[PDB]
């Protein structure tokens, strides 16, 4: 079985140092695997079901 | 005086008549269910055995 | 419960109506109108910028010709109310080159439904709708919907529907008695389109062959214009037509019909 | 002015109820499925 | 404001093995029967017309898609299907899912065809039911008329055969596209064909002379891009009619009339219901349209 | 409720010359690149695509595109105000040349074709040029094209044969239209249309061919009963084209371009920004109107 990704609304917790710098370009080229856009009108915590 | 109280005598009533939809539809969806699982005697007695 | 619904219905008030004030000669419109009764108008010329023309499915009947075999109920009713059509028909002198050439379904522009005319003896005022449910102008608001006399009115009817049935306008062009006069129907369907204009050709079966069998000694280019749809608004589906009779005639009246326009398409 | 209201009914208050078992659950929208998984041991 | 959506009882259950077509297939569009709140799966279907066990008709299923309204997939369950529905005039939010990849842009123009690349691929089948749900498709209107431009060729030469890759492939500008038509039911495509037999040889007898007598002067002198369907050689039946004299009054008289007929082919060359894309995003392809039927 | 306000910021202030030209022009109807409220000069106006020019690339631009409406010019910012479907407005009858809007009449939007003193404004103080669209009544705007589009196809033959085209008869016809009880005088020693003079050419000899190619498929048992009367209105030259000297991949090649000519040529004339005037007054030059798209 195949770890995947999930959009549950986890209880994140913030890291001092930052991510932002360069994820941009990271997403036209691969850098990483397992990650999902999420524009403003959509990037929010779903509702849980179960 | 009597206009406001012409009105608000026909909302809520009409909420009362909506709030006794589902006590009605609780009822007939229960009796849906046991309909739906309901074999008859006929069927159901030499099985039963 | 009671305390969320009293404000749920506090925000919601639906928009009003346009308006078109039309101003008449007393006339061209009998004051025994059936308030409800589709519009016209008729803007030939522009050299008076005084006063202005309205046609009723009823009084277009006087100035079109088609007999009472097609349309004999509206024929009792369009004579008693126009007794030789003289006070209809003297204000257009091409009554006879328009039907020729092909240019009187250019120049109409539906509007709609009636909502409120008061009856005077030279000038008589007219409101009517063209956007919107039909409402009144005043305050005893009635719902003022559109009626059709069944005479006029054609329907085309598992069928599934949408939010969506319309009404239709087709004008068709012909020669009776070896003189041009046209002819008017109804549709209503809400089949799209794409269907309809393919079932209007079938409405007309036995009048295309008894043109152009008519029209072969001599032909004329501007004879070939047929006929054009126009679009004058959605009724909401599961609403129902109403059968009423008025002093008899037989007409059906229509709720809650938003109105709207359309161009003139020509088809053939 | 003459009116009638009409009877109103309750659930549980109905004989109807001895073939259920009633729990009333808050957010039922919020469920997807739900399975009662029965081990039903066998004798020889 | 207008607190709507479409919640669809599967009258059994369904399983786990066409539960996956029905779970990637999320965001997309298929019509429905009637604009209910509570619904049975045998509306949502649109081959209720489309049916396997009969041939298909291809015209009657995109004339039966202007009647109906169109629904929108956002969430499924195991036991009910949850849509939402399309108002007349409503700014929603839709997604590019569809397989043969065609991109959008800002200020497009969409369309709602029926399935024409591949028929097995837009029919999944769900036999926990007995029934299959047949998805439309979103195209652009480049290829919204381009395919019934082809399709009607094709039931030309049809009756005449009874060549292969002249009359079936779609040719967008770069590529070109196998439609999937072997056995179709062409008895309504025919009246199609009825319908523009009439418009087309009225404006075969009120051509504009002096629109005839520019390709006299046009096909041997220069060379005109768009002459090339053409070659040098004019047709001797455009000379066979241009012996009458001009008559300027009388290419009026004849344009005016011939402009009145092409006002007629938005009556046979018609789509469903319309898109009227204003925003699109490229990596998220996500859109977002404003529908408006006719 | 909803907000619109489509606020233009300008880089330069305007003059005093170029300030007051948009003052008369108070009340117009505009085109738009988007509908976001912060935008640029080179968004609105037809100069994105006009500024050798053609008519269906701008009439391709009209129908997928965001219409504005003037209210306000501050002599540092524009302001515009965006344009709903279905929605009341007031607007100003400001087009050059004048043209007496009659009320209770429908209007469409149409691309300017004369010439350039009349529609656009120079703007020294930004470096653009804004264009406005010629908003005619349907009738005219269907009747102001007709006429010009046949006078650009004598403009072609007397450029290569003078003897078949008559100043007396062509400058008679061709400058006057007669609508509304009145005549109005067209300014017209053209460009714009250079490609429908060929593409109502191209189509021109293409539909004798195919009126017949398509009837001799469509003949049967069951033939629609319709074109049993209209067989006849065909004349008699076309009912002897022998399409044997044309082979079958190259008649493919002549309908796959020809059904494309009839439907593109037929959508332009259906393409409808256009908005229906209930109120006009003609010594104020006031009007209110509503909006339908396509």
């Amino acid at each position: 079985m195949e770890a995947t990704l999930e959009q549950r609304p986890f209880p994140y917790l913030a890291t001092e140092a930052n991510l932002l710098t360069q994820i941009k370009e990271s997403a036209a080229d691969g850098l990483f695997k397992s990650f999902q856009l999420l524009l403003g009108k959509d990037a929010r915590e779903g509702s849980v079901r179960f | 005086f009597t206009e406001y109280a012409g009105a608000i005598k026909t909302i809520t009533s009409a909420l009362q008549f909506g709030m006794d939809a589902l006590e009605r539809g609780l009822v007939d969806t229960v009796l849906a269910v046991k309909l739906r699982h309901a074999p008859p005697v006929f069927i159901l007695k030499t099985l039963g055995d | 419960t009671v305390g969320s619904l009293h404000e749920a219905l506090r925000q919601a008030p639906f928009r009003q109506p346009t308006y078109g004030d039309f101003l008449v000669y007393s006339q061209t419109f009998s004051p025994q109108e059936p308030l409800g009764t589709f519009l016209f108008s008729f803007k030939q010329e522009d050299n008076g910028s005084s006063m202005d023309m309205l046609l009723t499915p009823t009084s277009l009947f006087m100035l079109s010709g088609m007999e009472a075999a097609k349309a004999p109920q509206t024929h009792k009713v369009a004579g008693v109310w126009y007794g030789s059509g003289s006070g209809l028909a003297d204000f257009i002198p091409n009554l006879s080159e328009l039907m020729d050439t092909g240019e009187f379904h250019t120049l109409l522009t539906p509007v709609g439904p009636m909502v409120q005319s008061v009856h005077s003896t030279f000038v008589t005022k007219v409101t009517s709708a063209m956007k919107g449910v039909g409402l009144a102008r005043d305050e005893p608001r009635a719902h003022v919907g559109l009626t059709l006399p069944c005479d006029m009115l054609v329907d085309l009817d598992r069928e599934p529907a949408g939010l969506n049935v319309t009404i239709y306008a087709s004008l068709v062009y012909l020669r009776v008695n070896q003189r041009p006069s046209m002819a008017l129907t109804f549709f209503q369907s809400g089949k799209g389109f794409a269907e309809v204009v393919a079932m209007i050709k079938d409405h007309f079966t036995d009048v295309i062959r008894t043109k152009y069998i008519q029209l072969r000694h001599e032909l004329y280019i501007n004879r070939l214009v047929f006929g054009a749809v126009c679009t004058l608004g959605t009724v909401p589906f599961d609403s129902h037509p109403v059968h009423q009779s008025l002093n008899s005639l037989p007409v059906l009246v229509f709720a809650n019909f938003e109105a709207a326009c359309g161009p003139w398409t020509v088809f053939l | 002015v003459y009116t009638n209201v009409v009877e109103f009914v309750k659930f549980l208050e109905t004989a109807l109820a001895a073939a259920c078992v009633n729990t009333e659950f808050k957010d039922l929208r919020r469920m997807i499925d739900g399975k009662i998984q029965f081990k039903i041991s066998m004798p020889t | 404001a207008l607190d709507k959506s479409i919640v669809v009882n599967l009258t059994s259950r369904l399983f786990a093995d066409e539960l996956a077509a029905l779970q990637s297939k999320i965001g997309s569009v298929l019509p429905l029967g009637d604009c209910h709140r509570l619904q049975n799966i045998q509306a949502l279907g649109l081959g209720c017309v489309c049916s396997r066990e009969t041939s298909p008709d291809y015209i009657q299923i995109m004339q039966y898609l202007s009647k109906c309204t169109l629904a929108v997939l956002e969430e499924v369950r195991p036991d009910s299907l949850r849509l939402t529905r399309m108002d007349p005039s409503d700014n929603l939010q839709i997604k590019n899912v569809y397989a043969p990849f065609f991109q959008w842009d800002s200020n497009t123009q969409l369309a709602v065809l029926p399935p024409l690349f591949s028929r097995k691929d837009s029919t999944i089948v769900l036999e926990s039911n007995g029934f299959d749900i047949v998805f439309p498709m979103v195209v652009p209107q480049q290829l919204g008329h381009a395919i019934l431009q082809q399709l009607l060729v094709y039931h030309i030469y049809s009756k005449i055969s009874a060549l292969d890759l002249y009359t079936t492939n779609v040719s967008f500008m770069g590529r070109t596209y196998r439609l999937d038509v072997d056995n179709t039911d062409p008895r309504t495509a025919l009246r199609v064909l009825d319908d523009l037999s009439m418009y087309l040889c009225i404006l075969s007898a009120l051509v504009p002379r002096g629109c005839l007598r520019l390709l006299t002067a046009l096909v041997r002198h220069d060379r005109h891009p768009l002459t090339e369907v053409f070659e040098g050689v004019v047709p001797d039946e455009v000379t066979r009619i241009d012996l009458d004299q001009l008559s300027v009054p009388d290419d009026i008289t004849r344009m005016r009339v011939m402009f009145s007929y092409l006002q007629s082919l938005s009556s046979i060359f018609n789509l469903g219901p319309r898109l009227h894309v204003y925003a699109y995003s490229a990596e998220t392809l996500a859109a977002s349209c404003w529908y408006s039927p006719r």
